[PDB]
């Protein structure tokens, strides 16, 4: 048999205060505490996860807090899956991002076992969704998150509060389940905020903290006799779990009771570590440390696989999630489409034969478009990223992969969309205006487009991954892309003429070269009329050597220089990633 | 909550003015009253809530707080001012008077 | 003796009047709720334990009118049950409390008492009814300290001063929805003390909690076990176990009752006006980093349009330049402007509707009072944001121009920000609201004679520019800055058909429309959060 | 408001004695009525309170004398009657009787020395 030990565990003002526990496998531990017990600090502790003293001897091998990792798992209490997807597949995909072994037998193998010893394989097939708008229960996304736990073969188990945010049924539906996976040669420690009185006799053992220090620890019918031997004894129909939380609990409404309730608790832990209980949990602790004759510590399932590997599984995961959810993929393909129709409703055309609107609307559907395009980026990265940010920054605490990978899977995943967007937009909006019918300027407008979008939607992308909030990067996107046009573009400010801090910040923004090309490849070779005040531009060339003198010779690499963008800031993405693991 | 009184004695004449202070060990919000203990025995209360007076009482009495400071200020000291004088919170249970002060003069 | 004993039980505050009562006889509930049926009176607390509550609202939502439709009877006080006799006879405290921040205890207490009493009450007696309902519930320690959810109170203290709220017009009938929600375990003993105390006297508390484990079950007066919306107990709680185990279903030792059986199965209208633009202006003149972050924002978005169109210095400002200069002048604000009265809309909507839901006003009162309220600190964003920018652009100079494009961009503004509170009020949801404030200002900045010059519109873009205030903005600029220096660049435009007080005339009519809509949208679409 | 107190002696201890007050200018049975004593040594202490006709006449007293000092009134009369039990161990005061505790200690009497 396995077992768990933690001696004279401390961490720091000061969360924990000489904490030391001993469980072994077929048995459960549960853990009270108030708002102020540290719980969830000692969980983070023992699953490695800001000195902390003390020792962990696993199977009586001392693990230092490196190995905490690999043998420990937990479960945490968001429960945060993905809506487009089934229990089957989200387990596959688990797998094939922890197991590498091969052909994908053993893999539906593991898959059909986690459900049918969880009792997922009656809705193996069904999509996950949301519970209240007909999907499954939140008992079976517990369940979900149980079993791709296990997929790993795991052997300590912590948890989060699994109880809470349920009802009284699934509550305890989870802690019966709880009971079966520690009774199948297993450990597990759960943490409860409110049990209830029939979950008293279903634990092996039960602590309680209070300001990092241990109370009490240990079997309920031993509970209830040192809790009389002290001098409170339990009242009939009085739920004694909520009667010992309160009789060890520390009441701060005055500076009377907070001193009495400080000393009752401090003679009752000063009592617990003068009774047997303590003094027997350290022998068998320091017993079963030098026995020499148990097993070793029992790792997990299979290694670490590849980058390129783990990269396309996130990719197909991330494709297969946008693909089954038709109302983000219409609004990717849409969104474009209707921000040009709002603007042909108001243009309608241009008057390519007079001076009365011609440059004027130009330059005006040039700056819609270039102010238009990052927005349109932007709202889909925050209406879809978050999500998976959610399930990446969820997921790479057990070790399956990196947040980076992430990133670059969704940016992957973008890419192909966004372009199939942005052409049927200009495909569409593009012949009706009537603006130099033509395939290159078609071509060249497409790709002008095209890349201010993918531009927008990865600083979007990197805000947010850097960010929490998305309406603040929301906000935060919109300003820069409203001073970016106003400013880089040399439509309304001269920039021949502007001062030099704001010549210098034109240089650094895309929305300048955007502008340049939509110039160079409108006002080229069209002909203008006025049959004094506004007829000095005649022709097209004017107008452009106005704006932009020398842009037509530097077409091309304002281009490149375009292509600049894109990829750069996805790699400064990364880095940002890199910081999230170091925020968190 | 412990009330502590400031003078425990003082001496004055005619003509100049005096300030009592009580302090409270916790936070009362304004809620103190002053009493007033005659030599023969009469006990009259001659300021409540700490700002208002009551009625019937010279006008030569006031009440003010600075922080947690409550100052009884009287201007204009007569023949009618030798007596003891007490602070008393009734913000809280149960009700805790103040040290005393002699104002002899 | 676990708990806290050392309290006071005097009463400072009772009910003066005839004992209430209430009666609910073979009710039945649709869209679980069957055969419900029970009487109360003045003098005792019942608590509803169980799974009470179809949907989204509750058992108490549904016997007080709220809420679908009953198919029984209910009796209050003698006469059936009416929303006005309702209104005058019950009060209601839910589990979620809608308080001002910026504001304390005494001051809040104050403001529902003169709105809440009649106009015959002196201010004494309005002094001497507060400081009875701040010694009625212990809270003379905090009399002078905010509510703000900022440190402000605790939890238990801004429960005790929403119930002091509800219980200053000194109701007959008093409801609570989960009081002990989210608070710990001896401040809940301390409030369910604090509400028996309260029943002590000639009042009918009703009490909805969903888990009694210990000791509020202990400290209960007359229970009621309801499953599944059927009725088990309905007596004393100390005798509940004894009612069973007459039926045959004792209680374990070591077990919770009620979880083992749950399981089983005047004053007039300008005092209003002024009592709400007193609070609404003492609220918000205390919320130092909003004002903070809208002055930053507005001096930040001035001082760079400003040094982007520099006057000053070699080469002069052009004419498009100019032109670009006003439009985006003209421009800029209606985004932060429509955002920030967005969010401070929708960050009162629930408040809003409890408010008016209750009858302290019914939306005159409001109207004018936000209004005078986001008056003063839009006026000074105006200031910020429009005249330490004409001196950086190196516009013309003189006095009345100055004060004209000044008036404009105010009048400009103050119809954006009544633009945004009709959107606020016209759709419940806060995206929704903002998606179609964003869609009509877009709609307004294309319908601008800048971009498509101001002629290529048929019939309907050309509707929609001669309700924009944008074009109109725009077209008064530019007649203050360039006519008479002049007018034939206006003439070759299209912008010298109207003159500068037409366009003063337009604003003005333009903004009373939106008020009038902002106004019909308060009054027949209900503020549901 | 007048209120004057009456019945002091001087007991030895084990015995029992019974203070009377009584009040004049206002209703007896909406207002509290209290007992605040003033030992020699003291500062000053309040011992017992009566509440008024809301609270069904209930009395406290204070933990020092907790079970051994009984406070009643007489409506009819308007009277206010303070019966101790075992004085003169540490019972030897001016003993006062006041109106209103909870709205500020108003309208005092003389004390009788007991
Ligand atoms: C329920 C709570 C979270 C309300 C959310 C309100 C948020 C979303 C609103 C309110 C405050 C707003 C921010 C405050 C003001 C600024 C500063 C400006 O230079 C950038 C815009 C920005 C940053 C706004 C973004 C939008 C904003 C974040």
């Amino acid at each position: 048999p396995h077992s768990l030990g933690i001696l004279h565990a401390s961490y720091s003002r000061q969360i924990l205060k000489d904490v030391s526990l001993y469980v072994e496998s077929g048995q459960i531990m549960c853990i009270l505490g108030s708002s102020g017990s540290g719980k969830t600090t000692l969980l983070d502790a023992m699953s490695g996860r800001g000195t902390f003293l003390g020792e962990v001897y696993v199977n009586g091998r001392a693990l230092r807090r490196e190995q905490f990792q690999d043998c420990f798992s937990y479960v945490l209490q968001s429960d945060t899956l993905l809506s487009s997807l089934t229990v089957r597949e989200t387990l596959h995909y688990t797998a094939l991002l922890a197991i590498r072994r091969g052909n994908p037998g053993s893999f539906q193998k593991k898959v059909e076992a986690v459900m049918a010893e969880l009792s997922l394989s009656h809705v193996a097939d069904r999509l996950i969704g949301n519970y209240s708008l007909g999907g499954i229960s939140t008992g079976e996304r517990r369940r979900v998150s149980i079993a791709a736990q296990l997929l790993q073969d795991p052997k300590v188990m912590l948890f989060d509060e699994p109880t809470t945010g349920l009802d009284c049924m699934t509550a305890n539906q989870i802690v019966v389940l709880l009971v079966e996976l520690a009774r199948r040669n297993r450990i597990v420690v759960l943490t409860i905020h409110q049990p209830r009185s029939e979950l008293f006799q279903l634990f092996d053992k039960i602590a309680i903290l209070s300001f990092g220090e241990l109370i009490f620890c240990g079997t309920p019918a031993e509970m209830l006799d040192f809790f009389n031997d002290c001098g409170y004894p339990c009242p009939e129909h009085s739920n004694p779990f909520d009667f010992y939380m309160d009789l060890t609990s520390v009441d701060t409404q005055s500076k009377e009771r907070e001193i009495e309730t400080s000393k009752r608790v401090q003679m009752i832990e000063s009592a617990y570590k003068k009774s047997a209980i303590c003094h027997k949990t350290l022998k068998n602790i320091e017993r079963m440390k030098h026995l020499k004759t148990l097993p070793m510590v029992p790792f997990k399932t299979k290694d670490s696989p590849g980058v390129f590997s783990k990269l396309g599984v996130l990719l197909r995961r991330v494709t297969r999630n946008l693909v089954r959810n038709k109302l983000a993929v219409i609004t990717r393909l849409l969104q474009n489409l209707i921000m040009g129709l709002f603007l042909l409703f108001f243009v309608l055309r241009v008057r390519s034969n007079v001076l009365k609107g011609a440059i004027q609307d130009r330059v005006g559907l040039l700056y819609q478009f270039v102010g238009a395009t990052p927005y349109t980026g932007m709202l889909n990265a925050v209406n879809l990223f978050p999500v998976l940010r959610a399930v990446s920054d969820q997921e790479s605490q057990d070790g399956l992969y990196q947040k980076w990978q992430m990133m670059l899977a969704y940016a992957l995943h973008v890419l192909p969309f966004s372009v199939v967007a942005t052409m049927i937009f200009s495909s569409v909006c593009y012949w009706t205006l009537g603006l130099h019918p033509e395939v290159a300027r078609f071509g060249y407008f497409s790709a002008a487009l095209l890349a201010p979008h993918l531009i927008g939607e990865f600083l979007t992308l990197v805000l947010l991954g850097i960010v929490q909030n998305p309406n603040i990067v929301n906000s935060v996107v919109a300003l820069l892309s409203i001073a970016g046009v106003l400013v880089g573009s040399g439509f309304l400010r001269n920039i021949q003429e502007m001062p030099i801090p704001f010549k210098i910040i034109s240089y650094f923004t895309f929305q300048k070269y955007c502008s340049e090309i939509l110039v160079v490849n409108e006002f080229y070779g069209l002909n203008f009329t006025c049959g004094n005040p506004m007829c000095a531009f005649t022709q097209g060339i004017q107008f452009i050597e106005k704006t932009c003198p020398g842009a037509t010779s530097r077409f091309t690499m304002n281009f490149l220089i375009l292509y600049s963008f894109i990829p750069a800031l996805v790699i400064l993405g990364i880095v940002v990633f890199k910081i999230r693991d170091h925020l968190i | 909550i412990q009330m502590t009184q400031s003078p425990s004695s003082l001496s004055a004449s005619l003509g100049e003015r005096v300030s009592l202070t009580c302090r409270a060990s916790q936070e009362i919000s304004g809620y103190l009253s002053w009493l007033q203990q005659k030599p023969d025995g009469t006990i009259q209360r001659l300021i409540y809530a700490a700002f208002s007076l009551d009625s019937g009482v010279p006008k030569r009495f006031s009440g003010s707080r600075s922080g947690s400071d409550y100052s009884l200020t009287i201007s204009s000291l007569e023949s009618e001012d030798l007596a003891h004088y007490y602070c008393l919170q009734y913000a809280s249970y149960p009700c805790t008077f103040g040290g005393g002060t002699k104002l002899e003069i | 003796r676990l708990f806290s004993s050392e309290s006071d039980n005097s009463l400072y505050f009772t009910y003066s009047g005839q004992p209430n009562t209430l009666e609910v006889r073979d009710l039945n509930y649709q869209v679980g709720i069957q055969n419900l049926s029970f009487k109360v009176r003045s003098g005792q607390m019942l608590a509803i334990i169980g799974s009470s509550g179809c949907g989204r609202a509750s058992l108490l939502d549904v016997i007080t009118g709220r809420g679908k439709i009953k198919s029984g009877q209910i009796w209050i006080n003698g006469q059936p049950s009416s929303p006005q006799l309702v209104r005058k006879c019950v009060a209601h405290v839910r589990q979620h409390n809608q308080l001002l921040p910026n504001l304390t205890v005494r001051e809040t207490l104050a403001f529902i008492a003169q709105m809440r009493l009649p106009r015959t009450f002196s201010q004494a007696q309005r002094d001497k009814r507060v400081e009875d309902v701040i010694a009625e519930l212990r809270l003379r320690q905090c009399a002078d300290t905010r509510v703000g959810n900022v440190r402000g109170l605790s939890g238990g203290e801004r429960r005790r001063v929403s119930i002091g709220v509800q219980l200053l017009w000194n109701p007959g009938i008093l409801i609570l929805d989960e009081p002990t929600s989210g608070l710990d375990s001896f401040t809940a003993h301390n409030l369910v003390k604090t509400l028996s105390r309260l029943a002590k006297g000639n009042r009918l508390v009703l009490i909805s909690l969903h888990q009694p484990r210990s000791d509020i079950f202990r400290l209960f007066d007359l229970v009621l076990l309801m499953t599944s919306g059927t009725p088990i107990y309905l007596g004393a709680a100390q005798h509940m176990v004894q009612y069973f185990t007459a039926i045959g279903y004792p209680c374990p030792r070591y077990s919770n009752p009620a979880d083992f059986y749950v399981d089983l199965t005047m004053p007039g209208a300008v005092q209003q006006f002024t009592t709400l633009i007193r609070r609404q202006i003492s609220n918000d003149f205390r919320d130092l980093p909003t004002l903070l972050i809208h002055g930053a924002e507005a001096c930040l978005m001035s001082m760079t349009i400003g040094f982007l169109y520099f006057g000053h210095g070699s080469i002069q400002l052009s004419f498009m330049d100019t032109a670009a200069l006003l439009f985006m002048i003209g421009a800029l604000i209606p985004f932060n402007v429509i955002l920030d009265v967005i969010s401070k809309c929708y960050s009162e909507r629930a408040m809003l509707y409890y408010e008016l839901e209750d009858g302290l006003y019914t939306t005159g009162p409001y109207f004018f009072a936000k209004i005078l309220g986001e008056l003063p600190e839009h006026c000074a964003y105006i200031i910020i944001y429009g005249m330490p920018t004409y001196w950086l652009a190196n516009l013309r100079p003189g006095l009345q121009p100055f004060l004209l494009h000044f008036l404009l961009v105010w009048l400009v503004v103050f119809c954006c920000r009544i633009m945004a509170l009709a959107a606020a009020a016209l759709l419940p949801t806060f995206h929704m609201a903002s998606f179609f404030s964003n869609a009509l200002y877009n709609s307004f900045y294309l319908a601008g004679g800048f971009m498509i010059n101001l002629s290529s519109l048929w019939t309907v873009p050309a509707w929609i520019s001669k309700v924009s205030f944008l074009r109109w903005c725009f077209e008064g600029l530019m007649k203050i800055q360039f006519s008479r220096r002049g007018d034939k660049i206006l003439s070759v435009m299209e912008l010298d058909s109207y003159p500068l007080y037409a366009i003063y005339l337009i604003v003005i009519g333009l903004s009373g429309g939106f008020m009038v809509l902002y106004y019909v949208s308060l009054r027949f679409i209900k503020q549901k959060p | 408001v007048k209120l004057v107190e009456s019945g002091g002696g001087l007991v030895q201890p084990g015995g029992s004695l019974r203070l009377s007050c009584a009040t004049s200018g206002f209703t007896f049975s909406e207002f509290f009525m209290e007992w605040v004593r003033q030992p020699p040594g003291k500062r000053l202490e309040w011992v017992a309170v009566s509440r008024n006709e809301a609270n069904d006449y209930t009395t406290d007293y204070s933990a020092s004398v907790k079970g051994r000092f009984i406070v009643s009134r007489d409506t009819s009369q308007n009277i206010l009657y303070l019966q101790m039990n075992a004085l003169r161990a540490e019972d030897t005061a001016i003993y006062y009787c006041a109106r209103d505790a909870w709205m500020g200690f108003d309208y005092w009497g003389q004390g009788t020395t007991v």
